[PDB]
């Protein structure tokens, strides 16, 4: 659940032409992904990565690109073994998930 | 953020404004087309008026 | 680096083309609009006289 990690400010939002994706990458593959960032698909925004979380096997990081390129990016990412996490920010759902586990606990009680 | 995003947002704003200006041109020119039609129908009216006065 | 300038020029060129298509569609609608109006009113003027 990424609501424990991400903020509204971490994404480009409401653009006609840009999307921010979340990529999960093996920790040993960090330098390979940093080298691929500028090159993996067309119309990516240069030098604008940001690691939002890190873990024993892997880390989770921003990329931002022109909305056409998403399929080439996620496909060539999978060919490079980088994994595009399907996610879209909506703070109302982040708040709802923070409310729901407390509601479920309350109703059980 | 790296500032490039801000410039592309300014570009998408400039882009949206150019298409919005074309919609504003359409909205103005629609009234001009009505005002042009309203001139011609008065000529047809005046022509039939003069012809009717000649018949009377 | 160059790619941001290319991307800005690309999306503004999409707006150049979209603006021109709206301007073209506007002209084509005005060429239909005056035809509908003038011929209807001419026929009503004749039906009156």
């Amino acid at each position: 659940s990424l609501a424990e990690i991400v903020k509204k400010d971490d994404f480009v939002l409401d653009s006609e032409y840009l999307v921010t994706l979340l990529v999960v990458v093996p920790k040993l593959n960090h330098n390979d992904w940093i080298k691929q960032y500028e090159t993996l698909a067309e119309m990516v925004v240069p030098r604008s990565s940001n690691v939002l979380s890190e873990d024993q096997d892997s880390y989770l990081c921003n990329v931002t690109l022109f909305k056409k390129a998403v399929d080439d990016f996620r496909h060539k990412a999978r060919e490079n073994k980088f994994i595009v996490r399907d996610f879209q920010y909506n703070e109302e759902e982040m708040r709802a998930d923070k409310e729901e586990m407390n509601r479920l606990s309350t109703d059980k009680k | 953020q790296s500032q490039g995003i801000q410039q592309l947002l300014q570009a998408e704003k400039r882009a949206a404004e150019k298409v919005s200006e074309a919609r504003k041109r359409k909205n103005r020119r629609l009234k001009q087309a009505k005002e042009e039609a309203q001139a011609e129908i008065e000529q047809y009216r005046l022509q039939r008026e003069k012809e009717f006065k000649a018949k009377e | 680096q160059k790619q941001i300038k290319h991307m800005m020029a690309f999306i503004e060129q999409e707006a150049n083309e979209k603006a021109e298509e709206i301007d073209a569609k506007a002209e084509e609608e005005f060429n239909i609009e005056k035809g509908r109006l003038v011929q209807t009113q001419r026929l009503k003027i004749m039906e009156y006289y």
